[PDB]
C-alpha cells in the first residue's frame, strides 16, 4: 500500500530490456 | 537447497561455506492466531448486544 | 459474445503489428451480421481513445484508426431494424398470445427466457433483464436460475462491467444453492476470480482459478483457450515456488493446455528456467509472455507492469535463498542485464519491505539478509500488540 | 461556605470508590457459598432407590428394596404418607434406614440398547421414493397414534402391531426412525439378545421391564429386533434362543391391550415368514396389519435414483430414467452401491463430480459384483 | 392562524423544560439532563425555522424576566419587527400550578425561581443567533450581558453544565465577525475574550466539572495557534487539568489535534505522531465529524513526511475524500525520487490551497526532507557505496556537498552509517543481529503495562451503572 | 484432595438428580447417591457409563472408559504391530 499503485515506475517497459538482448552477444 | 533437501548456504566472493540449521523459528506468533480470531468476532458481539 | 470482445480488444493497444488488428477484424465483421454488436460496436470508440477511438460516423465524426472496418454504413443501419423486428417483434406476439390464452406456467416462463437471448443478439441489456424478471418469479429449479445468471454474466464480458455482475451472482447462489457439475460451479467461482483481476486482489483472484478444471468452456461467455490462459498464467504469479512444483509444472490438465495451444509459453518456459536455476534465458521468456499473452488478453491488461516486475522481484529472491552471498559479474553480466539496470531493478525492491539483501560496490558482493532468530517473534509479534490494541478499545470506548 | 462544599465534593468522588467493594464482596460470597456447600456434601452416608408398596395406619410406609427387600421406613416432614402410592420411586437414606426424598416417576431399569430417545434424525426423502410406501405408513401408523379419536369415533379398535413384507434390501431399519421423527413420537428399540440372561429371574423380569416401561412411555413407538426377515437386518429368530423366552415375551405382548389397555402404542415388526414365533400372532393385539413393500419397479426405482442424485454430485446430460432401466430389481441396498461405485471411479479421475461415463461402468459392475458368491 | 402557531411550539418547549426542571431539584441527577441537552441542540435548531420566530416571544412572557424583556426587543429590532399581540402579558400558561412556577409566590419575591429560568433563557438566545446568522451589534451586546451574570451567580455541579455550552458560542461568534471584516474594534474585543477565559478557568477547576474544562481548553488552545505563541501554550499544557473520564469522544479528538501541531514545530514528532492517530480514533466516522476528519487527515500526512517516513498510498486511494488529498499526493512522490525541480513546481501551483490550512509553512521544511529521504533510500539498499555514486543519481552539486548532508542525519541516528575519507566510500554500520540485545526488551516491558491500561479503566465501569439497577424494584 | 486422593473404587452411573448430585451403582451391589464432579454437569455427563467413586464418602471421581476386558468372551487387541506395510 506504499510505493505501489498509482506512482508506479515509468520505466522497465520496452526500451530498457530490449537492449539487454544485445549485451549477451557482446561478452 | 530450494527443494529443502540440503540445508546450507555458500559464499561466492571468498568461496566459503556457512552452517544452516533446519528449524528457522519456534512457535510464538501462533498463539496470537487464536486471540485475533476471538477479538474480531466476540468483541463485535460485545457492542451489538450491549447497544 | 466474448469472441467479439476478445478479438476487438486488440483494436485498443497494439505495439507490435497492425495485422493483429486486421486478423481480429475478420471475427468482428463476421459475427456482427449474425448478431448485432451495436452496443459494443459503438462502445469500441467510446472506451479507449487516441488509438481507434477517434473513428466514428455516428456520434462524433472523425477518422483516426489503423482499422477502417469499425465505421458505420447503410447495411448495419438497415439490419438494426430487421433484427429488432424478426428476433423480437415476431416472437413477442407469439408469446403475447400465450399470455392471453393462459397456457401453462413454466412453459410461459421459458418463453421469456428463450426470447431474452434474442435481446443479447440485438444487444439490448435493458429488456433482457426485463424478460427474465417476469420469469424469475416462476423460476424454481436450476434450469431457469442459471439462465438468469447467463445474461448477468454477459454484462461482464460483453459490456465490460466488473461491478454489477459479481453482485448478482452471489445473490442467485444464495437463493437456490445446488451447483450441478463443475462448470455450473465455476460460473460462481472462476468468473469471481476474473472480476478480482480488475481491482487487483492479488491471491484472492487465483484462489478459485487453481482449483478450477481446465475443461470449462462456456462458448459465448468464455472459450476453451480463454480459461486456459487465465488459469495457467495467473496461477504462476500467485503460487510461490513451493506450490509451483506440485501444481503448475506437474499437472494432469495444465500440461495439456500448453501442449495443445503453443501460444502460451508460460507454465513451461518460465517454470523450467526457475527449476533449472538458469536465469540467463529466463528474461526473454517474459517478453514473449508479456507481449504475446498478457497484452492480447482482455482481463490481463489491467495490471500491465505489475506482472513482470513481481517476477523480476521473485527471480532474484530464489537465488538469494540458495546462497549467503552473490557476485556482481554473475548477476549484472552473466544474466544478460547491466550494472545500471540491475541497480534500478533491486533499488526499489528493498525499500518496499518485500525482501531484504545487501549490495556492495567496491567488492561487488550481493549478500542475502536472513531473519535468523527474529522470524515472526521480532516484528509481527510486536506489531500484533498494537494490531489488537486499537480494535479492542474501539467498541469499548463508546460503551453503549 | 465554599470550603465545606468543595471538601464535600471529595466524598462524592470517593463514593464511586465504595462501588469497588460490592464487586469484591459478591465475588467473595460466591466463594463462601461454594465452600459452605462443600462441607455439607463432603460426608455423604449414601442413599439407594426404592419403590413404595403400601401404607400403614402407624404413619410408616413400606418400601421395596431391590438388592435387599421390602423394608418399612419413617416418612419425612415434607413428604405425605397418604400420597405415596404403589410403584412410586422414592429416595431412602442408607444410614438411618429412613425415607429421604421423593424422585420422579418413570421407568428406568437396566438399559442395553433400550434407551428411549426423541426425534431421531431421519427423513422420508432418503429411504422413501415409493407412493405405496408412505401411504401405508400414514394410515397404519400416523392415524391411530397421532389421532386416536379417528378410530374411536367409528367404534372400532385402532391397529397396534404390523408386519412388513417385501424383497431383501428394504432398509426399513432407518425408516423406523423416520416414523418417530415426523410424528413427534419417541423411538424404542427392543433387542431380544440383551433381554435374555442365564441368571435366575433374568428371563422374566427383563421382559417385564419392557412390559412396565410401555405403560408410562406409551405415547411412543416400539421397534423389535431379531425377528426381521425382510432383508434390512436379517436374523430370522433363534432356534434355541426363542424356544423358551417366547412364553415370557409374546404373552406380555397381548397383555397391553387386554390388561394394560394402553393406547398410542405402535409395535413395528417385520418378517417374510412365521415359523419360530407364535403361529397365533396373527390375532389382534399382536399383528393388526400386514404391509408389503412394493418391489423396485420401473417407476419406483427411477425415483430412488433421484434421491441419491440430490446429495451426490452429477453432471449435465445424465438421464436418471435411462440408468434405472439398465439395472434389474435393485433394492435400497443395491442402489446405494451403484451410487457408491459411481463415486469410486470419480476418485480415480481426480474429479469431485461423477461423470455420466462412470454410471455406465457402475451398472455393468455392481450387477456382476453382487452376482458373484 | 398565528395564534395557534405560537402555542404549539411553546408547549413542546415547556414539556422539555419540565423534564430537566424536576431532575435538578432532587439530590443530584445532573448526569441525566446532560444527555437530554445533547438532543436539545438538534431539536431546537429544526424547530426554530418552523412556526417562524414567535416561539421565543411567548416563552419570555410565560416566566419571569430578570434581564430578558429588552433583549427580545433588541433581537427583534434588527429583523424589522412585525407586531402581532406583542404587548407583554398576552399569553399566560402558568395559571397557579406548582410545576407552572406559581405566580403569587413568585411576584411577592418570597421564593427564587430565577436561578434555573435565567440560565436556561440565555441558552435559547444563543441558538437563534447562530441559526439566523445575526452579526455586528447583536454579537457584542450579548457578550456584555452573559459574562457579568455568570460571575454574580454561584454555579453548582448541575449549573456549571449550563454555561459550558455558552462559551463555545462566545468564541465562535467572535471569530466569524473578525473574518468577515477587520477593524480596530475587533482586535480590542478579542483582548477581553482572552482575559475572561483565564478568570473562569480557575473557578471551573474548583468545581471539577468535566464538560466545562473540556470545552474551555479546546477553545483556549485554538486561540494560541492563531497568534502563534508557543510560550503560552507550552505552560498551559504542562498542568494537565483535562479530565479523561466523563468527557465526550468528540471533545477528546479535538484535544489530541492541538498537541500534534504544537510538537510539530518543536522538531519532536515521536509524541506528535501518536496524538494525530488518537484524534482520528476518538473522532466519530459520521458526516458531522467530516469537518474534523478532513483537517486531521491532512495533518497526519504532513507529520510523516517530516519524519523521513513516507505514508502509504492507499490512504490517498481507498478513501472517499481523496479529491482534497490531491495536493499532498504530489509531495509524496517528489520526496521519494529526490527530484529538486519536482518539489519546487509542486508547491508553486498548489500554494493557494496550502494557504487556507496554513500548512505551506510546513512545506518549507519539506525542501530538506526530499534529500534526507533520498539518502536513506540509497543507504539502506546499498551498504558500501562510493562518494561520487550518489551525485550521479540525485544530480547533486559536488562531492563536498553530499559529504555534509550525510553527516547531518547521523546526529539523530537516521542513516546509522559511517563515512571513511581514507578509503573514500560510505559503509552502513547496521549489522542487525539485535535479537540477542536488550533493545526489544524495552518495548516488551512497556507493552505489559499497555494491556493493563485498559484493565483499570474498565472493571470500575461495570459496577458504575449497577447501583441504580439494583436499587429499582424488579418484577 | 478430599475428592480423590489415594482411595478410589469402581462404580456405574445411572441417573442424576441435582447439580453435583446423582444416583450411581457400585460393584458391591448397593446403590448410593454420590456427589457429581463440579466439572461434569449435563453435556459432559453421560446417561449410563462406568465411573469412579470414593471408598467411604462416596463421591464421584472420574468417568472410566468402557473396558471390555473380562474373564469371558475375551477379544484380543494388538497395540502397534511391528509388521512393515507392503
Amino acid at each position: 500500500e506504499n510505493w505501489d499503485d498509482v506512482e508506479v515506475d515509468d520505466d522497465f517497459t520496452n526500451e530498457l530490456k530490449a537492449e539487454l538482448d544485445r549485451y549477451k552477444r557482446e561478452n | 537447497i530450494l527443494d529443502k533437501i540440503f540445508y546450507g548456504v555458500l559464499d561466492q566472493g571468498n568461496g566459503w561455506l556457512y552452517v544452516y540449521e533446519t528449524p528457522n523459528q519456534d512457535a510464538t506468533y501462533d498463539s496470537a492466531l487464536e486471540l485475533v480470531g476471538q477479538l474480531n468476532k466476540v468483541v463485535d458481539q460485545l457492542f451489538e448486544k450491549a447497544s | 459474445n466474448y469472441e467479439v470482445s476478445e478479438k476487438a480488444f486488440l483494436l485498443t493497444q497494439s505495439k507490435v503489428s497492425i495485422e493483429q488488428r486486421k486478423e481480429a477484424a475478420e471475427f468482428v465483421l463476421a459475427k456482427i451480421k449474425e448478431e448485432e454488436m451495436a452496443p459494443y460496436y459503438k462502445y469500441l470508440c467510446e472506451e479507449y481513445l487516441v488509438n481507434n477511438g477517434q473513428s466514428d460516423l455516428e456520434h462524433d465524426e472523425k477518422s483516426d484508426s489503423l482499422n477502417e472496418w469499425i465505421k458505420f454504413d447503410q447495411e448495419l443501419y438497415n439490419e438494426l431494424c430487421k433484427k429488432n423486428e424478426s428476433k423480437i417483434k415476431e416472437l413477442n406476439e407469439k408469446i403475447q398470445k400465450l399470455e392471453e390464452d393462459d397456457e401453462g406456467e413454466l412453459e410461459q416462463a421459458q418463453a421469456w427466457i428463450n426470447l431474452g437471448e434474442y435481446y443479447a443478439q440485438i444487444g439490448d441489456k435493458d429488456n433482457a433483464e426485463k424478460t427474465l424478471g417476469k420469469s424469475l418469479s416462476k423460476a424454481i429449479s436450476t434450469g431457469a436460475k442459471i439462465d438468469v445468471m447467463l445474461t448477468i454474466a454477459r454484462l461482464g464480458f460483453f459490456y465490460n462491467d466488473q461491478l454489477y455482475v459479481k453482485e448478482k451472482l452471489e445473490a442467485v447462489n444464495s437463493m437456490i444453492e445446488k451447483g450441478g457439475d463443475w462448470e455450473r460451479r465455476n460460473r460462481y467461482k472462476t468468473y469471481y476470480g476474473i472480476h478480482c483481476l480488475a481491482v487487483r486482489n492479488f491471491k484472492e483472484a487465483a484462489k478459485l482459478l487453481v482449483d478450477s478444471l481446465a475443461t470449462f468452456t462456456s462458448i459465448e461467455l468464455t472459450s476453451y483457450e480463454s480459461i486456459a490462459t487465465y488459469a495457467s498464467v495467473t496461477g504462476l504469479f500467485t503460487l510461490e515456488r513451493t506450490d509451483l512444483k506440485s501444481k503448475v509444472i506437474d499437472s494432469p490438465e495444465l500440461l495439456s493446455l500448453i501442449s495443445t495451444t503453443a501460444a502460451l509459453q508460460s507454465i513451461s518456459s518460465l517454470t523450467i528456467s526457475l527449476y533449472a536455476s538458469d536465469y540467463a534465458s529466463y528474461f526473454p521468456y517474459l517478453l514473449e509472455t508479456y507481449a504475446n499473452v498478457l497484452i492480447p488478453c482482455k482481463y490481463l491488461n489491467r495490471h500491465a507492469d505489475f506482472f513482470v516486475r513481481e517476477m523480476r522481484r521473485k527471480v532474484y529472491a530464489q537465488l538469494l535463498e540458495s546462497y549467503k552471498t552473490l557476485s556482481l559479474k554473475s548477476m549484472a553480466s552473466a544474466f544478460g542485464v547491466s550494472v545500471a539496470f540491475l541497480d534500478n531493478d533491486l533499488g526499489k525492491f528493498i525499500p518496499n519491505k518485500q525482501l531484504n539483501c545487501v549490495i556492495d560496490r567496491v567488492n561487488g558482493i550481493v549478500e542475502t539478509n536472513r531473519p535468523d532468530n527474529k522470524n515472526a517473534q521480532y516484528h509481527l509479534l510486536v506489531k500484533q500488540g498494537d494490531g489488537l490494541l486499537t480494535k479492542l478499545q474501539k467498541y469499548g470506548a463508546a460503551v453503549r | 461556605e465554599q470550603k465545606i462544599q468543595e471538601t464535600e465534593l471529595k466524598i462524592r468522588s470517593k463514593t464511586e470508590n465504595v462501588r469497588r467493594l460490592e464487586a469484591q464482596r459478591n465475588a467473595l460470597n460466591d466463594k463462601v457459598r461454594f465452600i459452605k456447600d462443600e462441607l455439607r456434601l463432603l460426608q455423604e452416608p449414601g442413599s439407594y432407590v426404592g419403590e413404595v408398596i403400601k401404607i400403614v395406619s402407624d404413619k410408616k410406609v413400606l418400601v421395596k428394596v431391590q438388592p435387599e427387600g421390602k423394608y418399612i421406613v419413617d416418612v419425612a416432614k415434607d413428604i405425605n404418607v397418604k400420597d405415596l402410592k404403589a410403584s412410586q420411586r422414592v429416595c431412602l437414606r442408607s444410614d438411618s434406614y429412613m425415607l429421604h426424598k421423593v424422585l420422579e416417576n418413570k421407568a428406568d431399569p437396566l438399559v442395553s440398547l433400550m434407551m428411549v430417545e426423541k426425534v431421531p434424525d431421519s427423513t422420508y426423502d432418503m429411504v422413501g421414493g415409493l407412493t405405496k410406501q408412505i401411504k401405508e405408513i400414514k394410515e397404519v401408523i400416523e392415524l391411530p397414534v397421532k389421532h386416536p379419536e379417528l378410530f374411536e369415533s367409528l367404534g372400532i379398535a385402532q391397529p397396534k402391531g404390523v408386519i412388513l413384507y417385501g424383497p431383501p434390501g428394504t432398509g426399513k431399519t432407518l425408516l423406523a426412525r423416520a416414523v418417530a421423527h415426523h410424528t413427534d413420537c419417541k423411538f424404542i428399540r427392543v433387542s431380544g439378545a440383551e433381554l435374555v440372561q442365564k441368571y435366575i429371574g433374568e428371563g422374566s423380569r427383563m421382559v417385564r421391564e419392557l412390559f412396565v416401561m410401555a405403560r408410562e412411555h406409551a405415547p411412543s413407538i416400539i421397534f423389535m429386533d431379531e425377528i426381521d426377515s425382510i432383508g434390512s437386518t436379517r436374523v430370522e429368530g433363534s432356534g434355541g434362543g426363542d424356544s423358551e423366552v417366547q412364553r415370557t415375551m409374546l404373552e406380555l405382548l397381548n397383555q397391553l391391550d387386554g390388561f394394560e389397555t394402553s393406547k398410542n402404542i405402535k409395535i413395528i415388526m417385520a418378517t417374510n415368514r412365521l415359523d419360530i414365533l407364535d403361529p397365533a400372532l396373527l390375532r389382534p393385539g399382536r399383528i393388526d396389519r400386514k404391509i408389503e413393500f412394493p418391489p423396485p419397479s420401473v417407476a419406483a426405482r427411477a425415483e430412488i435414483l433421484r434421491i441419491h442424485s440430490r446429495k451426490m454430485n452429477l453432471t449435465r446430460g445424465i438421464n436418471l430414467r435411462k440408468v434405472a432401466e439398465k439395472m434389474n430389481g435393485c433394492s435400497g441396498a443395491d442402489v446405494k452401491g451403484v451410487c457408491t461405485e459411481a463415486g469410486m471411479y470419480a476418485l480415480r479421475e481426480r474429479r469431485i463430480h461423477v461423470t455420466q461415463e462412470d454410471f455406465e461402468l457402475a451398472v455393468g459392475k455392481v450387477m456382476n459384483k453382487n452376482q458373484e458368491t | 392562524l398565528h395564534h395557534s402557531e405560537k402555542k404549539y411550539a411553546e408547549e413542546d418547549q415547556v414539556q422539555e423544560l419540565l423534564k430537566v426542571l424536576n431532575e435538578i431539584s432532587k439530590t443530584t441527577l445532573t448526569l441525566d439532563p446532560r444527555y437530554i441537552w445533547r438532543s436539545l441542540k438538534d431539536l431546537s435548531s429544526l424547530r426554530n425555522q418552523e412556526l417562524l420566530n414567535a416561539e421565543t416571544l411567548c416563552f419570555t412572557v410565560n416566566v419571569l424576566y430578570p434581564d430578558s424583556s429588552s433583549f427580545k426587543k433588541n433581537l427583534l429590532k434588527f429583523i424589522t419587527s412585525n407586531h402581532k399581540s406583542s404587548v407583554p402579558g398576552s399569553a399566560e400558561l402558568r395559571n397557579s400550578y406548582p410545576a407552572s412556577f406559581y405566580s403569587v409566590n413568585t411576584e411577592k419575591k418570597t421564593i427564587e425561581v430565577t436561578a434555573e429560568i435565567n440560565c436556561f433563557m440565555h441558552l435559547l438566545v444563543q441558538l437563534f443567533l447562530w441559526d439566523s446568522k445575526e452579526l455586528e451589534q447583536l454579537v457584542e451586546f450579548n457578550r456584555k450581558v452573559v459574562i457579568p451574570n455568570l460571575l454574580c451567580y454561584y454555579n453548582l455541579r448541575s449549573l456549571n453544565l449550563i454555561n459550558a455550552k455558552l462559551w463555545f458560542y462566545i468564541y465562535l461568534s467572535h471569530e466569524t465577525l473578525a473574518r468577515s471584516s477587520e477593524e480596530i474594534n475587533s482586535d480590542n474585543q478579542n483582548i477581553i475574550l482572552r482575559s475572561t477565559m483565564m478568570k473562569f478557568l480557575k473557578i471551573a477547576s474548583l468545581k471539577h466539572d468535566n464538560e466545562t474544562k473540556a470545552m474551555l481548553i479546546n477553545l483556549i488552545l485554538r486561540d494560541f495557534l492563531n497568534n502563534g505563541e508557543v510560550d503560552s501554550a507550552s505552560d498551559f499544557i504542562s498542568k494537565l487539568e483535562y479530565p479523561h473520564t466523563d468527557v465526550s469522544s468528540s471533545l477528546e479528538a479535538r484535544y489530541f489535534f492541538y498537541l500534534s501541531k504544537i510538537n510539530a514545530i518543536q522538531l519532536d514528532y515521536s509524541t506528535a505522531n501518536e496524538y494525530i492517530i488518537a484524534a482520528i480514533r476518538k473522532a466519530p466516522h459520521n458526516s458531522k465529524s467530516l469537518g474534523f476528519l478532513q483537517q486531521s487527515n491532512k495533518l497526519h500526512c504532513c507529520i510523516q513526511l517530516l519524519m523521513g517516513d513516507i505514508p502509504e498510498l492507499s490512504f490517498f486511494h481507498q478513501s472517499n475524500m481523496q479529491k482534497s488529498l490531491l495536493p499532498y499526493y504530489h509531495l509524496t512522490k517528489a520526496v521519494k525520487l529526490g527530484d529538486l525541480k519536482k518539489f519546487t513546481s509542486t508547491i508553486t501551483k498548489y500554494k493557494q490551497l496550502l494557504l487556507k490550512d496554513d500548512t505551506y509553512q510546513l512545506c518549507v521544511r519539506l525542501r530538506s526532507n526530499v534529500i534526507k529521504t533520498g539518502i536513506r533510500i540509497i543507504s539502506l539498499t546499498y551498504k558500501k557505496i562510493s562518494l561520487r555514486d550518489i551525485c550521479l543519481k540525485l544530480n547533486l552539486d559536488s562531492e563536498q556537498t553530499v559529504e555534509y548532508m550525510v553527516s547531518r542525519a547521523i546526529r539523530d541516528g537516521v542513516i546509522e552509517a559511517k563515512i571513511n575519507h581514507e578509503d573514500g566510500f560510505i559503509e552502513t554500520t547496521e549489522l542487525l543481529n539485535i535479537y540477542d540485545s536488550e533493545d526489544p526488551q524495552q518495548v516488551f516491558d512497556e507493552r505489559i503495562k499497555f494491556a493493563n491500561q485498559l484493565h483499570d479503566e474498565y472493571l470500575v465501569s461495570m459496577r458504575y451503572p449497577e447501583d441504580k439497577k439494583t436499587q429499582q424494584n424488579e418484577k | 484432595k478430599r475428592i480423590q486422593s489415594v482411595p478410589l473404587v469402581i462404580g456405574q452411573f445411572l441417573e442424576p438428580i441435582d447439580q453435583n448430585t446423582g444416583i450411581v451403582s457400585s460393584t458391591t451391589g448397593m446403590s448410593y447417591v454420590v456427589r457429581i464432579l463440579s466439572t461434569l454437569d449435563r453435556e459432559l455427563l453421560k446417561p449410563s457409563m462406568s465411573v469412579a467413586l470414593h471408598r467411604h464418602s462416596n463421591a464421584l471421581v472420574d468417568i472410566l472408559p468402557p473396558d471390555s476386558d473380562s474373564s469371558i468372551s475375551v477379544m484380543g487387541e494388538n497395540e502397534k504391530p511391528d509388521v512393515t506395510y507392503a
